[PDB]
């Protein structure tokens, strides 16, 4: 037959919980073909839109560094040849950094990218410090080389 | 034939625990399958068998439970 | 640990709304970081062997304090006793790890000294706050009618956020140009350690 338990394990009764879609066919295609509950894809009813924020960011930025900008003009704070020069500025920073901290990761055995190495990277490279995510001493060969030459030296 | 090498089953179950986070039936079919496999090699306890069966019913049912009446 | 001592001092420095979580949990970790991190032998006197005997916050804090309450005055008057340290000794070693980095049980003056460094970060970083979050919506600024049963009758106010926190340290950390004035016309990149505001 089949052993019908008088009660089941905690792991048969879950209430489940929206899931990813996984396998890397694709999603969308309408073509001929599931969880018990999928997960609701982002969406936004109306607003600026991410083409105007992404853009407006630089000028945030220079905004916020720049000290203020008096009433009746903004947005002109960089001439085009700078702004290229800074988006090529950030391109590479963000290229190196994470090729940098990929490589380390690696090197010490682990088989995932955690933020430990990214600051270390940031910190030892740029001198760069981002809050809120969580010793040498001479051994006795020294001591005795330096012990003779005080000796040496009276 | 390619199920009886024990490399070859080590190797299909990191497959097999890969696609396991979105659960669907057949995934639980595989994941079963693999566990009917394991114990026939003295390797796992009815137990775990058993309860991987009922994780598989359970999640059965409440996909019937979702289609029309 | 030491949230609702966190939200005190944020009070008694003007942050009178409630800050969520993820806003103590990053003051939290400044602090302790700044705390794992951290006459007098150099005076005159000590250029000769044998010694003898001798023989703006201010402005704003007085405005405040003329613009409250009776029942306000007692509540900042209570919270201004918030301490990290006060008839806490265990719960402060164990929170700041005295026995990992230092020979465990030192003096209590040390304690005390901390006790007050600790109390003025939070002061400093609450006051910067506060002004970049000030900027941040006085740029920024520049449809249901009728009415329910437990809407806010004019809200208003809101507390900081994670990000007005982090451009304060962005802030705090900057050195003098005294300590770069070596490396003027040069290539070299300045790495130092870390400062304590």
């Amino acid at each position: 037959k089949l052993p019908i338990p008088k009660v089941l394990h905690d792991k048969a009764i879950q209430m489940p919980q929206p899931v990813p879609n996984i396998g890397g066919a694709g999603s969308g295609r309408p073509t001929y073909t599931q969880p018990a509950l999928p997960k609701t894809p982002a969406f936004q009813l109306e607003g600026e839109g991410e083409r105007v924020l992404n853009k407006k960011k630089l000028d945030e930025l220079v905004r916020q560094v720049c000290g203020g900008t008096a009433e009746g003009q903004d947005g002109n704070m960089l001439t085009p040849e700078v702004e290229e020069s800074v988006l090529n500025m950030a391109d590479a920073f963000v290229d190196n950094v994470l090729h940098q901290a990929c490589r380390n990761a690696k090197e010490r055995g682990s088989k995932v990218l955690e933020i430990r190495d990214i600051q270390l990277v940031l910190e030892r490279v740029y001198n760069i410090r981002i809050p809120g995510y969580a010793k040498v001493q001479p051994n006795s060969n020294w001591i005795k080389k330096m012990s003779a030459v005080q000796a040496a030296k009276v | 034939e390619y199920w009886q090498n024990q490399e070859n089953r080590d190797q299909l179950d990191t497959v097999i625990k890969g696609v396991m986070d979105a659960p669907t039936p057949r995934r639980y079919f595989f994941q079963a399958f693999m566990s009917l496999l394991k114990l026939h090699n003295k390797q796992e306890t009815p137990q775990d068998f058993n309860r991987v069966v009922d994780e598989a019913i359970q999640l059965s049912i409440r996909k019937w439970h979702q289609l029309p009446k | 640990a030491n949230w609702f001592e966190l939200c005190q001092m944020m009070y008694v420095s003007g942050e009178t709304g409630e800050p969520s979580l993820e806003t103590t949990g990053i003051i939290e970790d400044i602090v302790r970081q700044q705390v794992i991190e951290i006459g007098l032998p150099w005076e005159p006197a000590s250029f000769y062997s044998v010694e003898v005997p001798e023989r703006q916050r201010l402005r704003k804090a007085d405005e405040r304090t003329k613009a409250m309450t009776k029942e306000e005055y007692v509540t900042w008057s209570e919270f201004r006793q918030a301490s990290f340290t006060y008839r806490k000794g265990k719960r402060f070693r164990e929170w700041a790890g005295f026995g990992l980095v230092t020979d465990s049980k030192p003096s209590d003056d040390i304690i005390d000294i901390l006790g007050f460094l600790t109390f003025e970060m939070v002061q400093t970083l609450t006051e910067e706050a506060l002004k970049i979050k000030e900027q941040e919506d006085l740029h920024r600024e520049r449809l249901t009618g009728g009415g329910g049963l437990f809407d806010p009758p004019n809200e208003g106010r809101t507390p900081v956020e994670p990000r007005h926190i982090q451009e304060a340290f962005r802030r705090l950390q900057q050195r003098p140009k005294k300590a770069r004035a070596m490396l003027n016309g040069t290539k070299l990149q300045q790495r130092t350690q870390l400062k304590l505001f």
